C-alpha cells in the first residue's frame, strides 16, 4: 500500500477493531504509519494532506488545490490547513480536531489498555492506494522437477518452477564463514 | 570482614518469567554450544567431530532419527555428562495442547 | 571445515 | 528547518539564486526547479 | 547481582554501541544475544 | 405415530386418573408426584421418575402432576415443598410412604426392593 | 457513607431506522474503577455481542457471480453487496432459511423478504434489487447468528450458492470518558458511556448483553479446582 | 468456637426449594432437556431458589469460620447416608437423638380427606421428629444465631420445638436468624402467617423477611412501591419503618429484610437505612439454576458478622455487608454446581 | 518483533515445497501412508495431518536465508524456521541491518542443507549469536536501531533539571512554616523514598508517579553511577555526628561511630527499569542455562 | 459447545516467607476472548485488593525525621523505612492503634507490634531497629486498609506523627499471555496468568478476589 508522496509500505499485521488506537470520539484508527519515515525521505507534504483530509471528512467538502500556493502569501498552506481544521472543529463540536496548543495533533488512546499515549499524535484522512506487486505473485517453492537439457539445472523463475541462483558474492560469503560442506552441496547435489 | 557478603548475593526475584523465553527461543542450545566450544582451539575441528559423531549415530540406530535431529542428540549427550540435565535431543513438547498446531505468532 | 578432515583413530 | 540554499549546477559551479525557504514553509517555483538539479544527480549515482 | 554500571544520563546512539561492546567483552556473544532481545522488547514498549 | 409415536410413558395423571389412584385395588407399589413450572430440583427428581417408570414394565406406575397449574393441587396434599413422591402400594383407606428430598436412582431401587 | 452508585441514560436519538445512539452516566466511582469499567465495556461491546445476518444467497438460472440478468439494472455481485447490509433480529442459536420470490417491474426492497417466525427485519426500505422488465425473480437465502467476523468457503455449489462473508457487528461504535467529581479529600469520578448501534439491538440492551458476556468470561476463576 | 453460631432447624436434607405458586409464565411438559426455562420467567419466589439449612454452611465455611446444624437424621438407609453426606459437607451432627420408627426421606402421606386427594401428614420423615422433649440442650448455648427454612412452620410441633427454645434463647444469650424464604403453605397470605404461626412471625431478632412475604403479608394492593415510577427503576417497593411498623419486635440487635437479592433493609435502634439489589442469571443459559440465594446471601452477612464482631448499629459496617451480600447472593445463583458454587 | 534472535518464520506454502521429502519420511515411517504415490497424493490434498509432519521435521533443521542483493559477509545467515500463517517471511529486526534490509518490499531466498555435515555447519557456524561482530574493525553489528533507540533514549531521559521544573526560585525565603518552634504544619512533599527497584516499579504501576518524576532510592551496593572529580554542593553537620552530605545526584549520611549505609540516589523510574531489565536478563540467562 | 470454561493451575511455588508465585491456564476460549480477559484481570489484580499496612508513627521526643537517637543504629527515617515494608494480613475497615514499648539493648522484630486479633503478622524474621543502649522507645503505630489506587493527603501534624505513606500492595507483578491453536476449522485459544504476591494473601485467593471485585463493578449495569 502506497501513498501519493512516496511513502510506500508492506502490510505487516491485521488487527481487530478493538485492538487499535481510537481518537477522542471512539472511532478506531484504520492505518498506522511510522513517523520516522518523514525526516528520512523528507516529504512533509503528506502531513498537510493528512490534516486537510480530516477536515474534509468532517465537513463534506473536497479540496482541489493547485501546487505552489505560497505565491499569494507566506506559509499559505499552513493558513489553509489550520483554518479548515478550526472550521471543522467549530461547525461540528469536536474540540480535538484543532487543539490550540499543538495544532493538527490530538491525544489518541490505547485500544488495549484504555490509556492515552503520552504525547499528541498527528491523525488524518489520507488517500492510500493499493499496488500491483502482490505477495501471491512472488511466492516460490521447489523440491525437484524439470531440469535444463544442457546445463541440467532448475530452469528459471516461477513459471518454469526454477530454483534460486547462488553465485559470486554468495559463494564469497560461504567461503568467509568457513563452511565447506554447505558450499559443496550447492554445486554438486 | 569485607561488608559486601550478602549485598552482592541477594537473590533477584521475579526471574521465573525470565527463565521460559530462553527455552522456546533456542537460548539454552545457544548458551550450551558456546560453553562446549569454550575449550576447543579450532572450531572447524569441533564441528567436524560433531558431524562425524552424528553420522555414526544415524548409522548405528537408523530407524529413530527424522524427528530427534541426531545433531541435537549428540549435543545433548555431550552436555549431559557434566550435569546440565538438557532433556534428550532437546526435544520440545506441548504440555497444554488439545489441538494439532500452535499459531507461532 | 574442509581444511584437514576427520580421522577418528 | 532552516535553509536549503546554494544548490550546484550539474557542471560544477553554484547557482546565483539561493533557496532561502524550508520544506515546511514551501519552496517557490524557481526554487523547486533548482532543487531538481541535485535530484537528478542522486539517481544517476545510485545506478553508477 | 551481576557487575554492571547504573546509567544516569541519555543513552544516545553512540552510547548504545559502546554498551554492547562492553557487554560482549565482559560476558561473551552468548549472554549478549539475550540482552539484545530484551532491550529490543523494552525499547519497542517505551 | 405408527412407528414414531409420542415418546413419553408418563402421562402425568392430573384429572380423575390420579384421584382414583388412591381409590384403586392393586398389588405393586405406585408413585405420583407434585411438581411446578420452574420445578426447582423436582425435575432432577423427574429425571429419575420417568426413567424408572419406563424401567418397570407393568408393575410400578410412576407418574406426576403439576401444582401451580391448579392451585388446589398445591394445597390438596399439604404440599409444603417441591419433592412430593409417593411409594404407594394400594392404600384405599390406609397409609403409604411419601418420598421426598432428592435421591439417586440406584438407591431408590433398593428401598423399593428391600421394603414397602 | 457518602452517596451511592447511580447510572442513568441521558440521551437517546433515533437518527434513522438502522442507527441508534445512547449516552449513559455513572455516579461517584472511586479511583481506578472508572478506567477498568470503561475499557472492559468498550472491548465487550466491540467484540462480544452477537447479531444475526444473511450468510449464503442462492439464485436460479445464473452462471456465476459476475453475470448480468435481463430486466435487472443491478449485476449479481451488486445484489450480493447490497444484500449484506440487511439487518435482522433473533435470539436463538442456529442457521435458518429464507426466500424472496418477486415478479417483474416492481422494485424490490427489504420488505419483500420472507422470514422464519422468530426473525424480523428492522429497516423496511433498504434497497436490495431493482427491476425493469417482467421476469420472475426467485432467490434463496441462509441466515446465521455468530460472533465477530467469520469467513466461509465457496463450497456447496448447487446451481449457485454464493457465500457472503457477513460481518456480525451489531454495535457500530463505542466511546467513553472519565471526568472528575471534586469530592473534597476523597477522589471520585464520573464515567460517561456512548454507544452507537445499527438497529439490530438498542442501547440499554447492547449494554446488558455486553455486561453479561463479560461476566460470563470472568467466571471460571470463582470455581475452585 | 467464639463465633455466635447459627442453629439450623426445619428439616435436614439437600436441595429443597420452598414456595410454589403461579410464576410469570408456564413451561411445557413435552421434551424437556433443561426444563428450567423459569430461570428467567419466575416470580421472585423462584427468582431466588435457595438451599437447605445445612447447605448454607458450605457457602460460608468455604471462606472459613464456624457453622453447624442442629436436629436429627433418620437412621436407616436414607438416614445413614444422611450421616455420610452431612459429614462429607462442613456441618455438625454430634448432637443427634434420632428416633427409630419412621421412614427416612419419606414424609408418609396416607389419607385424611373426604375424597380424591386432600390429604395431610401421618407420621412425617424419620428426621422430622423434633418436639418439646426431643429438643437438644446445646442449640442456643454455643450459638447466638439460628436459621429456619420455615418448613418447620407447616409442622405444628416443630413450632413448639423452637418456642421452647426461646427459653433456650434466653437461658444464655442468643438470637435467631430466621431466613424465612417461606415454602408453599406459609407463602399463602397475610392472616395465614400473622396469627396462625404467631410466635415465629413476631418474636424473632436478626430476622430475614422478604418484601413478597410482607407484600401479601400485609397490604395486598395499596402499598405498591412508594418511590419508583420516576425515571427507569424497577417497581419493587419502598418498604421501610412505616411498613414494618405493623410487625416489628424487640430485644434484637439488627434485623434484615431480604426480598431475595433485591432491595434489602436493615433495622437498628438508631437508624433504619435502605439498600438495593437485582435478580440475575442469564450468562450461559445451560449452566444455571439461579440457586442458593438463601445460601449465598445469608452466609455473607454471617461472614462479616464473624470477621468484625463490632458490627453493632454502625451505618457503614452493615451497609457494605448488605451490599456484599447482595453481590454474593446473585453470584451463587447462576453457578453450575452448588458444591463448587459456594463462595470461597 | 516477537521472534527470538535464533529464529525466523516460513510461510506454510513455502515450507511444504522445501521439506516435501522429509514429510514423505514422516508419513511413511509413522505408517500413516504406504507408498510414495499415496504419500504424495495425501500431500497434494492438504490433509490436516500433513502440517503435523511439516511442523515436526522442521524443528531442529536450520535453513539458510539469503538476501538477493548480497553485499557483505552477513548477507547469508542460518535460522531455525517456524511455521507462520500468511505468505510472507517474518524476519528479526536486529539482523535487518546485518542484511541491510528494509521493509518497503524485498525478497529473500531460502535454502535447505540436506547433508548432516551441512546441517552441522549451518547450526554451528552461521547463526546470529556467534557472529555479533563485524570483521571490519570489530564493532557490533546488531545494535538497537531507530525505534528501539528512541524508546531507550526516552526511557533514560531524566527529569527537568532547573528552571524547567520550577517557575520561581527555590531560594525564596518563605514557606518555612516559620515560627519560633518547629511545631507547625509538616507536609514536605519532597520526593518518594522507595525501598528498592521493585517498590518503585509497583508505585509506578499505580500511576502514583510518572516516568520522569524524580525519586529517592536507597542503595545497598558500591558506587556504580559514573562520577568525576565533582564536589559536594552542601554538607550539613549537626552538633552530634551526622555527616549529612549532599552531592550533585546522591546523598550520604555518615556518622562518627559506624554504619555508613545511608546512600540515596536521585533517579527516575526509567533508569531503574533499564537497569532491572539488563540485570534480570543476565540472571535469567545464567540460571536458564544451568 | 463442549469443554465448558474452567481454570487450572500447574505452577504454584512459595519461594520464601514473603514470596508467592502462581501460574494459571484457562479453558477453550474463542478468538479475542483471551486478550480482553487478560487485560481486565491484570487491571483488577494490579490494584483492586485492599491492603493493610501502617500509615503513621508517633515517635516521642523527636521533632524531625533527621534526629536519630543514640542507642539505635537506624535513623528515625530508617525506622520509618523499616516500618514501611512490614506485611500484615487482615479484614479490617478503617484504622486501629499499636505501640512499641520495650527497653533492651537487643534486636527488635515484628513481634513487638501490639496488634488486635484481626491483624496478623505475615513474617517473623523482619527487622525494625537495632537497640544497643538501655533506653526506652515508644512509637505509636496506626494501621490502615485501603484499595489499590488510593491517594491520601498528609494530616494530623499536631502530635508530631511521621507519615509512612505506603503502597497498599498485596501484589508485586502480574504477567498475562495468550496461546492459540487451530484444528483446521476452529481457533481455540488459551490464557496464561502469572501472579506474584506479598505473602498476606495466597496467590490463588488473588484469582478469586480480583474477579469478585470486578464482577461487583460490572453487576450494576443489570440493575
Amino acid at each position: 500500500v502506497a501513498g501519493r508522496h512516496g511513502n510506500k509500505g508492506i502490510i505487516s499485521r491485521i488487527l481487530l477493531r478493538q485492538d487499535m488506537p481510537y481518537l477522542q470520539d471512539g472511532r478506531p484508527v484504520d492505518m498506522i504509519f511510522n513517523p520516522l519515515g518523514v525526516p528520512s525521505r523528507m516529504n512533509v507534504g503528506q502531513i498537510f494532506e493528512c490534516s486537510l483530509g480530516l477536515a474534509g471528512s468532517l465537513l463534506d467538502r473536497h479540496y482541489r488545490i493547485a501546487p505552489f500556493d505560497e505565491r499569494y502569501e507566506q506559509e499559505a498552506s499552513r493558513k489553509l490547513v489550520f483554518s479548515e481544521l478550526y472550521e471543522a472543529s467549530k461547525q461540528t463540536a469536536n474540540p480535538w480536531v484543532f487543539e490550540p496548543e499543538y495544532p493538527g495533533k490530538s491525544r489518541i488512546f490505547d485500544g488495549r489498555t484504555g490509556d492515552p499515549f503520552e504525547q499528541p499524535v498527528i491523525i488524518g484522512n489520507p488517500y492510500i492506494l493499493k499496488l500491483i506487486h502482490q505477495v501471491d505473485d512472488k511466492i516460490h517453492g521447489r523440491s525437484s522437477g524439470h531440469y535444463a537439457l544442457v546445463t541440467q539445472q532448475p530452469l528459471r523463475g516461477r513459471a518454469k518452477q526454477g530454483g534460486q541462483r547462488v553465485g559470486e558474492m554468495e559463494v564469497w560469503a560461504l567461503e568467509g564463514f568457513g563452511v565447506a560442506h554447505i558450499l559443496q552441496e550447492m554445486l554438486t547435489y | 570482614k569485607d561488608v559486601f557478603m550478602e549485598a552482592k548475593l541477594e537473590r533477584v526475584p521475579f526471574l521465573e518469567e525470565q527463565m521460559r523465553k530462553v527455552n522456546e527461543g533456542g537460548g539454552v542450545m545457544a548458551g550450551d554450544i558456546d560453553r562446549l566450544m569454550k575449550s576447543e582451539d579450532n572450531r572447524f575441528a569441533f564441528v567436524n567431530e560433531i558431524a562425524a559423531e552424528a553420522t555414526a549415530y544415524v548409522n548405528n540406530n537408523r530407524d529413530e532419527y527424522g524427528h530427534k535431529k541426531a545433531i541435537h542428540h549428540v549435543l545433548s549427550n555431550r552436555m549431559n555428562d557434566a550435569g546440565f540435565a538438557r532433556p534428550e535431543a532437546y526435544l520440545e513438547t506441548e504440555p497444554f495442547s488439545p489441538g494439532p498446531t500452535y499459531l507461532k505468532e | 571445515t574442509g581444511f584437514k578432515g576427520f580421522v577418528h583413530h | 528547518v532552516g535553509m536549503r540554499g546554494l544548490m550546484s549546477d550539474p557542471q560544477g559551479q553554484m547557482i546565483d539564486l539561493p533557496i532561502q525557504s524550508n520544506l515546511r514553509e514551501g519552496l517557490s517555483l524557481t526554487e523547486y526547479i533548482i532543487s531538481c538539479y541535485g535530484a537528478r544527480k542522486g539517481v544517476v549515482d545510485t545506478a553508477v | 547481582r551481576a557487575n554492571l554500571v547504573f546509567h544516569n544520563k541519555a543513552i544516545d546512539g553512540t552510547a548504545m554501541k559502546r554498551l554492547i561492546s562492553r557487554l560482549i567483552d565482559h560476558f561473551g556473544m552468548a549472554y549478549t544475544s539475550h540482552i539484545l532481545d530484551q532491550l529490543k522488547t523494552l525499547g519497542f514498549q517505551q | 405415530a405408527k412407528h414414531v409415536r409420542e415418546d413419553y410413558l408418563v402421562k402425568k395423571l392430573s384429572a380423575n386418573e390420579i384421584t382414583e389412584l388412591v381409590r384403586g385395588e392393586r398389588n405393586v407399589p405406585l408413585i405420583i408426584d407434585f411438581y411446578a413450572t420452574w420445578c426447582g430440583p423436582c425435575i432432577l427428581m423427574a429425571q429419575e421418575l420417568e426413567m424408572l417408570a419406563v424401567e418397570y414394565e407393568k408393575n410400578a406406575m410412576i407418574v406426576k402432576v403439576d401444582t401451580d397449574d391448579e392451585y388446589e393441587f398445591a394445597r390438596d396434599m399439604q404440599v409444603r415443598g417441591l419433592p412430593t413422591l409417593y411409594f404407594i402400594s394400594p392404600d384405599p383407606n390406609k397409609d403409604a410412604i411419601r418420598t421426598e428430598g432428592l435421591i439417586p436412582i440406584q438407591m431408590m431401587r433398593d428401598i423399593l426392593d428391600n421394603d414397602m | 457513607s457518602t452517596q451511592t452508585l447511580q447510572w442513568k441514560c441521558v440521551e437517546s436519538r433515533t437518527d434513522s431506522k438502522c442507527l441508534h445512539y445512547g449516552r449513559f452516566i455513572l455516579s461517584p466511582l472511586m479511583k481506578g474503577q472508572a478506567d477498568t469499567i470503561g475499557i472492559a465495556m468498550r472491548r465487550a461491546l466491540l467484540g462480544e455481542i452477537e447479531g444475526t445476518c444473511i450468510t449464503r444467497a442462492k439464485s436460479e438460472k445464473i452462471p456465476h457471480e459476475y453475470s448480468t440478468i435481463l430486466g435487472i439494472q443491478e449485476s449479481v455481485h451488486e445484489i450480493l453487496m447490497n444484500l449484506k447490509e440487511i439487518v435482522l433480529r433473533s435470539n436463538l442459536y442456529g442457521t435458518c432459511e429464507a426466500s424472496i420470490c418477486v415478479r417483474g417491474p416492481r422494485g424490490v426492497t427489504a420488505q419483500d423478504i420472507i422470514l422464519p417466525p422468530y426473525v424480523e427485519i428492522v429497516d423496511n426500505t433498504q434497497h436490495i434489487a431493482s427491476l425493469t422488465e417482467p421476469i420472475d425473480l426467485c432467490i434463496g437465502l441462509q441466515l446465521e447468528r455468530n460472533r465477530g467476523y467469520h469467513i466461509k468457503a465457496p463450497n456447496n455449489f448447487q446451481d449457485g450458492s454464493f457465500p457472503i462473508d457477513a460481518l456480525f457487528m451489531p454495535v457500530r461504535n463505542v466511546n467513553h470518558s472519565i471526568h472528575s467529581y471534586g469530592n473534597g479529600n476523597e477522589k471520585q469520578e464520573i464515567l460517561f458511556l456512548e454507544i452507537w448501534t445499527n438497529g439490530s439491538l438498542t442501547p440499554k440492551e447492547a449494554l446488558y448483553e455486553a455486561s453479561r458476556n463479560l461476566i460470563d468470561l470472568l467466571i471460571p476463576f470463582l470455581h475452585a479446582e | 468456637g467464639w463465633p455466635p453460631l447459627v442453629c439450623c432447624f426445619g428439616a435436614a436434607q439437600h436441595a429443597f426449594v420452598p414456595s410454589g405458586r403461579p410464576a410469570n409464565r408456564l413451561i411445557d411438559h413435552q421434551i424437556h432437556e433443561a426444563l428450567k426455562e423459569a430461570l428467567w420467567a419466575p416470580d421472585k419466589f423462584i427468582r431466588a431458589p435457595g438451599g437447605s439449612a445445612g447447605g448454607v454452611a458450605i457457602a460460608l465455611a468455604s471462606l472459613g469460620g464456624r457453622v453447624a446444624f442442629m436436629g436429627k437424621l433418620g437412621n436407616d438407609d436414607y438416614g445413614q447416608t444422611m450421616l455420610y453426606y452431612l459429614n462429607v459437607k462442613s456441618v455438625q451432627t454430634r448432637s443427634v437423638c434420632v428416633d427409630d420408627k419412621r421412614w427416612t426421606a419419606m414424609s408418609q402421606m396416607k389419607i385424611a380427606k373426604r375424597g380424591a386427594l386432600r390429604a395431610t401428614t401421618v407420621k412425617p420423615c424419620a428426621e422430622d421428629s423434633l418436639s418439646k422433649s426431643e429438643i437438644n440442650i446445646d442449640v442456643l448455648k454455643e450459638a447466638k444465631m439460628f436459621y429456619l427454612n420455615t418448613s418447620s412452620l407447616v409442622d405444628a410441633n416443630m413450632r413448639k420445638t423452637t418456642m421452647r427454645a426461646l427459653k433456650i434463647s434466653k437461658k444464655l444469650g442468643s438470637v435467631i436468624f430466621y431466613d424465612l424464604n417461606l415454602p408453599l403453605p406459609l407463602w399463602k397470605s397475610g392472616e395465614e402467617t400473622k396469627s396462625l404461626i404467631q410466635q415465629v412471625w413476631s418474636l424473632a431478632d436478626v430476622i430475614e423477611v422478604t418484601k413478597q412475604e410482607l407484600e401479601f403479608l400485609c397490604g395486598m394492593n395499596p402499598p405498591e412501591e412508594f418511590d419508583t415510577k420516576k425515571n427507569q427503576r424497577f417497581k419493587f417497593e419502598h418498604y421501610e419503618a412505616d411498613i414494618i411498623a405493623p410487625l416489628w419486635h424487640e430485644n434484637l440487635k439488627v434485623l434484615f429484610v431480604t426480598n431475595g437479592t433485591s432491595k434489602i433493609h436493615y433495622y437498628t435502634k438508631e437508624h433504619n437505612g435502605a439498600v438495593l439489589g437485582v435478580e440475575d442469571a442469564p450468562m450461559s443459559p445451560f449452566t444455571q439454576d439461579m440457586s442458593a440465594s438463601g445460601d449465598g446471601l445469608v452466609a455473607a452477612l454471617m461472614r462479616m458478622l464473624a470477621v468484625q464482631p463490632h458490627l453493632i448499629t454502625d451505618k457503614e459496617y452493615l451497609e457494605r455487608s448488605v451490599k456484599y451480600a447482595i453481590n454474593c447472593g446473585v453470584i451463587e445463583q447462576w453457578i453450575v454446581t452448588r458444591q463448587q458454587g459456594y463462595p470461597p | 518483533p516477537s521472534l527470538s534472535l535464533h529464529r525466523c518464520g516460513l510461510p506454510r506454502e513455502i515450507a511444504i515445497e522445501l521439506f516435501q521429502t522429509f514429510v514423505i519420511r514422516g508419513l511413511i515411517r509413522q505408517h500413516l501412508a504406504s507408498n510414495i504415490g499415496v504419500a504424495k497424493r495425501k500431500i497434494r490434498e492438504k490433509e490436516p495431518i500433513v502440517w503435523k509432519i511439516l511442523q515436526e521435521v522442521m524443528q531442529g533443521h536450520p535453513v539458510l536465508l539469503n538476501r538477493a542483493p548480497t553485499l557483505h559477509r552477513l548477507g547469508i545467515q542460518a535460522f531455525q524456521p517456524i511455521l507462520v500463517e500468511g505468505r510472507a517471511i517474518c524476519l528479526h529486526p536486529l539482523v535487518c541491518k546485518g542484511f541491510n534490509a528494509d521493509f518497503d518490499g524485498d525478497q529473500m531466498a531460502v535454502h535447505v542443507p540436506l547433508s548432516l555435515e551441512a546441517q552441522a555447519e549451518a547450526r554451528l557456524l552461521m547463526f546470529s549469536h556467534m557472529n555479533l561482530l563485524s570483521p571490519a574493525i570489530g564493532d557490533p553489528i546488531s545494535v538497537p536501531t531507530q525505534d528501539m533507540l528512541i524508546g531507550l533514549y526516552i526511557l533514560t531521559s531524566g527529569n527537568r533539571r532547573g528552571i524547567c521544573a520550577n517557575r520561581y526560585n527555590p531560594w525564596n525565603h518563605k514557606t518555612y512554616q516559620n515560627e519560633r518552634i518547629d511545631d507547625t504544619n509538616y507536609k514536605s512533599m519532597k520526593e518518594p523514598f522507595f525501598c528498592n527497584f521493585y517498590d518503585a516499579i509497583g508505585a509506578y504501576r499505580q500511576k502514583r508517579i510518572h516516568l520522569d518524576s524524580p525519586l529517592w532510592l536507597r542503595w545497598q551496593l558500591d558506587q556504580r553511577i559514573i562520577a568525576s572529580k565533582e564536589a559536594p554542593i552542601e554538607v550539613h553537620y549537626e552538633s552530634l555526628g551526622t555527616y549529612h552530605e549532599i552531592y550533585a545526584h546522591y546523598l550520604i549520611i555518615r556518622s562518627v561511630k559506624k554504619e555508613i549505609i545511608d546512600i540515596y540516589i536521585r533517579t527516575t523510574v526509567g533508569h531503574i527499569s533499564l537497569y532491572r531489565e539488563i540485570e534480570e536478563a543476565i540472571q535469567g540467562f545464567y540460571q536458564a542455562c544451568s
